[PDB]
């Protein structure tokens, strides 16, 4: 949401350096469906 | 029968504790450093 | 939705692995020793 989005954005703009990138996803860590979808997302690409 | 089976075995709030959250359209990328670098160059001039 | 939720999280055969078996009408009591004692007295005479 808005609070956490502002938090992670200020975290990046404070502590970032050379070629650093931060990706941010919403995933429940108590669901095997979410763990499988998360590893598929980190695996194959996403082209919208 | 199935829902009070799950209520007796696991818990009453099991589907909301286990419900999937992940969706690949909501991923957020934070890889802008040159722009925040230029703005930080400005506010270094503004600070005394 | 709920059954394939349970299929993705726990397993396909979860209700038959977890299904209740107990029923108090099917309890079996084995407290007869005097009768089997008398029959064993007989078969001690039958054995040589």
């Amino acid at each position: 949401d808005e609070e956490r989005l502002a938090f992670y954005r200020t975290l990046y703009r404070d502590h970032a350096r050379y070629g650093a990138a931060l990706w941010l996803v919403a995933a429940n860590m108590a669901s095997y469906s979410d763990v499988d979808a998360l590893v598929e997302w980190i695996g194959t690409e996403q082209t919208e | 029968e199935l829902i009070d089976l799950v209520t007796a075995e696991l818990g009453a709030d099991w589907p909301r504790l286990v419900a999937p959250v992940f969706d690949p359209k909501k991923a957020v990328v934070f890889d802008d450093r040159w722009a925040s670098a230029r703005e930080d160059l400005v506010k270094l001039w503004l600070t005394d």
